[PDB]
């Protein structure tokens, strides 16, 4: 499928840029299309939470 | 109980000073190019 | 009599009150508290490189620029086919955070940030293109973009893939294959084969080839899982994968 | 007694001076050429 | 050492000690001399360059 | 087998080019191919450690 | 006892030289001829 | 006894008088014919 | 064989040319060809010992 | 044999020339050939004392 990966996140807003190169916006009230509800957006740690328990961080060979 | 003085005291300079950090905000500036 | 060695032992302690190795100890200690101060919480961020096609949709999503304080980072603007792309104007808000070099003709700017956690907008014009380009730039990210080039949707004031396929970037969508027996470049992106070397094939024969100045061949070619090499005056056999 | 107040003192001198050190930061320079 | 320009090839690391010099010429792929055109400097006040 | 050898250290990120001459950078928690995953970093002495148990240092003779 | 504080004061002047004279360096020249 | 701290004074003073001539040194000078 | 003498020594880097002309420097851990191991280098009465048990001064003329 | 006149007299160092008209510079230790080493080096008098028992000096007429 698609992956979406972190490419910019800050409190309040998170660009997260998918495994096709596509950029999204989202806040923590967003549906994240095929995983559900954002549960939680985290700028520190790496962690963002899907409502399919779903933990997503930054892209791994750009860190 | 005198601690709310230096509580007074300390938290006041912050405070004072803090207010305005957030209130002065700077204005664009246009470049052009020839 | 020996008031005169007191005198000169007590004078030179005036003189000298440390040791030579007290001032190496202490040199150390100096040098180790620079180290400290130097020092930088959490992990520098990764200096990266990036390209990108910027989208004119009314719909589509403002590029994103990642940045750092006290860092300079160069951002350099192309066509869709790359051709190179003289800025007219540009406009900048918060000047405060973000300092702005720009050379009058360059279709590239460099650009440093002041603040840590203060994101911005920036608006560019070019010559030719009318409508007006607008970003986001956030700073401190988890890396560091020094170089970002971006592609624009119209035709530039100027207008290969196999000549960067020879210098050695891949196609985008290209998929590794397995070749076992020589030293050759074999890549897949849209079911053509990308076969890059410094020797020559014989019996397969390519439909489109290019050649490097410094010596380098590189191939374009059909799904072919046998190859025959000729160098040095002799011709051997080979196989690959898929 | 006193010398916690007295290395407070002290310290928070020379933790200020460095935080100040830390505080600025210059900027970058252009260098063209013909 | 030879620089990739491609996003995902790392920039070039200069090692350098204070009150010494570092130089830099710049050549081409074939090696031959490249004029430059002109650079910029972030935070001289750790670094210093002379330039024609 | 491609051997890294430390070209850049400072605290978080360590620079390693290899045999054939690749340079990268690193963090403490990454993924070293040919080694493994990092799983110790000692920006004093010079020293890089592998979860594989290997010990990374600079070129003998290059320092 | 107290002999410290004149044998720790007076090094500690020397001290203050030393640090001050690893600290300034000079800067390169950029001699040119003909 | 009394007399090593004047005995000391001296040679201080004596200590410093060379010091400054070990230290200062000029440079040289260059001469040229046509 | 080939004998290496002092030309330039510091405290931790010390500078030897061989009877061949090639000169060089090395620090305290270094595998000194010919030689061995250096084992204790001291900027002091420029004496540099070798693993190998072998000691190198200055030359007589060169000193 | 060769017979040797000394010319520069300082503590550390020694200019000195030959009946031949060899000229050299020697320190305290320091081979002369023909006279063994320089055992001993006085700046007063202008002699050297060498290991062969010898005290060079400078000449009567050469003086």
């Amino acid at each position: 499928r698609i992956i979406y990966y972190i490419q910019a996140v800050i409190p309040g807003r998170a660009w997260l840029i998918g495994s096709n190169g596509s950029t999204l916006t989202v806040r923590e009230g967003s549906k994240i299309p095929g995983y559900g509800m954002v549960k939680l957006i985290d700028s520190l740690q790496g962690r963002i939470l899907t409502s399919s328990g779903q933990v997503i961080k930054f892209s791994q060979e750009d860190s | 109980q005198q601690e709310i003085q230096q509580r007074t005291s300390d938290m006041l300079t912050a405070a004072t000073q803090l207010v305005q950090d957030w209130k002065q905000v700077e204005t664009q500036v246009y470049t052009e190019g020839t | 009599e020996v008031i005169d060695k007191k005198a000169f032992k007590d004078m030179t302690r005036n003189l000298y009150p440390l040791n030579p190795e007290q001032v190496v100890k202490l040199k150390q200690i100096y040098e180790t508290s620079e180290y400290a101060k130097a020092a930088t919480p959490g992990t520098p961020p990764k200096p990266t490189a990036t390209s990108q096609f910027v989208n004119l949709s009314p719909g589509s999503t403002p590029p994103v620029i990642r940045l750092s304080q006290g860092f300079v980072s160069s951002l350099v603007f192309l066509d869709s086919t790359g051709a190179p792309w003289p800025i007219a104007a540009y406009d900048l808000g918060d000047p405060s955070s973000f300092n702005i070099q720009w050379d009058k003709t360059s279709n590239t700017l460099m650009i440093q940030a002041t603040k840590l956690y203060n994101y911005g907008n920036l608006a560019v014009r070019l010559r030719g293109l009318n409508t007006p380009v607008m970003l986001t730039l956030i700073p401190g990210q988890k890396a560091v973009d020094y170089r970002v080039d971006l592609r624009v949707q119209g035709y530039g004031p100027n207008a290969d893939l196999l000549l960067h396929v020879l210098e050695g970037v891949p196609p985008p969508g290209s998929r590794r294959l397995v070749v076992s027996g020589g030293d050759a470049r074999a890549w897949l992106s849209n079911e053509k084969m990308y076969v890059r070397t410094n020797l020559t094939i014989l019996s397969p024969g390519w439909l489109a080839s290019m050649t490097s100045a410094d010596g380098t061949h590189a191939y374009e070619m059909q799904k072919s899982p046998v190859l025959l090499v000729s160098w040095h005056g002799k011709v051997m056999q080979l196989k690959v994968e898929g």
